[PDB]
DNA sequence: TATGTGACACGTGCCTGGAGACTAGGGAGTAATCCCCTTGGCGGTTAAAACGCGGGGGACAGCGCGTACGTGCGTTTAAGCGG
DNA sequence: CGCTTAAACGCACGTACGCGCTGTCCCCCGCGTTTTAACCGCCAAGGGGATTACTCCCTAGTCTCCAGGCACGTGTCACATAT
């Protein structure tokens, strides 16, 4: 009588929710209509970015031998990528700290 | 004679420590008291989420520390290792504060 | 009786498990990631809104989103995102 | 209740800690009060914004969501408080 | 002829003659002022939209317009903009 | 049986078009509903701002004995006000020139 | 058809004029090429986005209104060309 | 004797003149050549409104001039009057670029 | 009358325009890709068969071929191939 | 009666033919049964590796200012990726040529 | 390397938000056109750029110097934690 | 409010560092001359921006129904802490 429920995220093959992003865009008042592929594309883009920053955080954690992601590792991952640094040059992170960085003249001899 | 490090060695060690460390460089209670002091001037009897005070905190020293590498770049531009408040003034004004 | 609140927790935790099955998470790092994902969401959405205004379109399509990616995201992240997202457009187009 | 000079409640060694996290080697004695004034200006900007949000919000107490709105108003976005 | 294109030239000229009947205007300065008023308009509209979603408000009203102009305009500009707007709101309230 | 079509700018004693601004807000997609006094308040704020900047421009043109306002006069007006410059530091005017500014160290003995 | 060298079209006396407008009293000989590179970076950053507008506008002619959009995207809003 | 002004005097007079002046200091058609050259590096054989060319010229000259005031502030902050490109790089790093 | 002969040309063409719309291809380079996909195909296929013999498993599953591609392909290419195949088999599991 | 036939290549959403690969593994004598997801995995990893080598080839062709890829581009691409090179050290390419490589002592002075 | 622990992480109820079916219509894709805007090119001219000489002003190294933070140790108290 | 130390203060002595001065060398603007191409300005051409029409693709919206993700509870081991 009715088709079985199948998510549009799986229709994209994506993990971020297509219906939730579509609802946020509709209620976020950006245009009175929206293309169907637009929130799918959007959720795909954010899933790609979330994925890649998640491997970068994983490598930062593994280099510092901690199994769990810490905002220090997020800071160290985000500042050591010049691409991501230019993405977020004005973005601050709570309890993030800075890069360990010294000037050469500040070092002795 | 007792042990005594030459100038800059303890400074280097604490620079490396606080670069590695992430915990707060401000005593929390006088910071919160100062926030209440400033906020009372604009609206009376202002109450605070502690998380709001904390977010104000990391915003504050993030701004300060960024201004501090700006000051350090100004100082190494001026061939110096001792900073002066005119360096901070230069950094603010070139940023446009 | 307390109201439900929206989060990205299950999705980020799953995609963490595909990118790194053995790697954990701290909760305030998830708060930071929530702030990032939301922040980029309204960045792209505001770009889409103004680009829809500039061409006088009342409908925002995937072309607008892709243009916003090319504008805000620089360099390689833009083109990899374009590749995977256009791939995703075909994937939903098949459905 | 009534508060007077808590700008000096931010101690000089705290300012030295802040400089060392920024990797500053040598700090003048003139630095601390000038930086206190600078941070005072910065804080009064952001708390003016956050307050203005708060009386618009019809809340008497400041919330952190107003705070993060104030910081992104100033181009100083901060992550990790439910924003 | 062609389709009508919107401009703010006549209102700029009327306000100019309110403040300076004696002087003239260049049309390039008129275009600069059009850019000015459009820029300030879209700014205020943007933060009004933000504040409407912050309080989850389906209607944008004058109180958050007041909030936004107090937010952007520094000091003396903000209070006298509030004064002028409140005066005009009262006069339209009295029709 | 319609009454005389009267204008809301005159109702608020204003110059700026209330109806056009309300139309722009309804079609600029900031909310689906707009309070009636909001475009009036906005137009009045804009009228105050335009009035003061044009007054400063007329003052600057009078200072340079010029009877028609100039973008150079606009630059000199907008940059010599502290509140306006902090309002519009990142905004540039075409053909404005720059402020007359020479550092004292640049100045000779 | 193609072009190979027009960055040198921003000549040294033009840089001197801009520096005197900038209030620079003395200009090194090393300045001009580095300013050419920095100017090149700024112009390519704005014109990439202006292009992206222009094919997103489905045009092959570059319009100034897209230049305004791109400049105000990067926090460099210019008055005198809007509309 | 053919008169020769002492150095920097004509430079300061140029500073006064070009602060007084409002016009563009870049040759228009070489600027258009460079604009089209960089345009084909993104998309070849486009057309241009001249208004776009003057808009880019205004924005470029304004950005350059403001960069030179920042450079001048850095140089006098380093107790010098002669600027070097290190000062420009410093100012760009302060601006977050 | 001729006989139909298999090639991997058209799928390489879809992939090529997916990854580089601006880039053409010569037909003998297409043949080199054909040799590539064939050679790697029976490399992996024999690996899967002999692994299936080692554990006396008469059915080759995705675990087996994942093991085999981890054996032959080194590291970075291996782990990103693992990622591609893993998300592919999960979306097929949903399919 | 019957739904529209939708391919398993579409079900994965990948370009390589799932049915052809499954048919080849059935007629290539590797096991008496094969899991359904295994040829999907095969097509995925093959399309990943073809995608990366096609990135390399397109980059080399654009370096050589050629629109269409040639076996020289293939040689230069496959020899300069260490995982690909040590993957294919004993694999020879038709008309590939060699890497430009000169020993230091072959150079004069 | 030894030891607690609470924070991360995972099983569970649910309702609610998101998907399925269907439609109106309308914004959007597309065809045509034309004309105006944009490109292409040709002659005069001079300012604009470029180049050379020069000569002073400035950058910067060297050296010292006195002081003003760095470092070290004793104290207070005041920050900090529990309730 | 009630303990409870950590660090903030504070003094004290020492070094190193901004800075002051000068020697010195070299760099770059002042000026004049040469070139040159920028620019007016004029005109031809054509190209696509924009405009109007036309028909249609989707999608926003409505009603139904259901499963997903978050609240809720819990347990448990990676990490904090100590040495």
């Amino acid at each position: 009588a009715r088709a079985k429920a199948k998510t549009r995220s799986s229709r994209a093959g994506l993990q971020f929710p297509v219906g939730r992003v579509h609802r946020l865009l509709r209620k976020g008042n950006y245009s009175e209509r929206v293309g169907a592929g637009a929130p799918v594309y959007l959720a795909a883009v954010l899933e790609y970015l979330t994925a890649e920053i998640l491997e970068l955080a994983g490598n930062a954690a593994r280099d510092n031998k901690k199994t769990r992601i810490i905002p220090r590792h997020l800071q160290l991952a985000i500042r050591n990528d010049e691409e991501l640094n230019k993405l977020l040059g004005r973005v601050t992170i709570a309890q993030g700290g800075v890069l360990p960085n010294i000037q050469a003249v500040l070092l002795p001899k | 004679k007792p042990h005594r490090y030459r100038p800059g060695t303890v400074a280097l060690r604490e620079i490396r420590r606080y670069q590695k460390s992430t915990e707060l460089l401000i005593r929390k209670l006088p910071f919160q008291r100062l926030v209440r002091e400033i906020a009372q001037d604009f609206k009376t009897d202002l109450r605070f989420q502690s998380s709001a005070v904390m977010a104000l905190q990391e915003a504050s020293e993030a701004y300060l520390v960024g201004l501090f590498e700006d000051t350090n770049l100004a100082a190494i531009h001026a061939k110096r290792v001792t900073i002066m408040p005119k360096d901070i003034q230069l950094a603010r004004r070139i940023r446009g504060e | 009786k307390r109201s439900r609140k929206e989060s990205y927790s299950v999705y980020v935790y799953k995609v963490l498990k595909q990118v790194h099955p053995d790697t954990g998470i701290s909760s305030k790092a998830m708060g930071i990631m929530n702030s990032f994902v939301n922040d980029i969401f309204e960045r792209i959405a505001g770009e889409a809104s103004r680009l829809a205004h500039y061409n006088k379109r009342s409908t925002i399509t995937s072309r607008e989103i892709q243009t916003a990616v090319r504008l805000l995201l620089p360099g390689e992240l833009a083109k990899h995102a374009v590749s995977e997202g256009t791939k995703a457009v075909t994937k939903y187009t098949s459905a | 209740k009534v508060l007077r000079d808590n700008i000096q409640g931010i101690t000089k060694p705290a300012i030295r800690r802040l400089a060392r996290r920024g990797g500053v080697k040598r700090i003048s004695g003139l630095i601390y009060e000038e930086t206190r004034g600078v941070l005072k200006v910065f804080l009064e900007n952001v708390i003016r914004d956050a307050v203005t949000y708060t009386e618009h919000a019809k809340r008497k107490t400041v919330t952190a969501m107003d705070v993060v709105y104030a910081l992104k108003r100033q181009g100083r976005t901060l992550y990790g408080f439910g924003g």
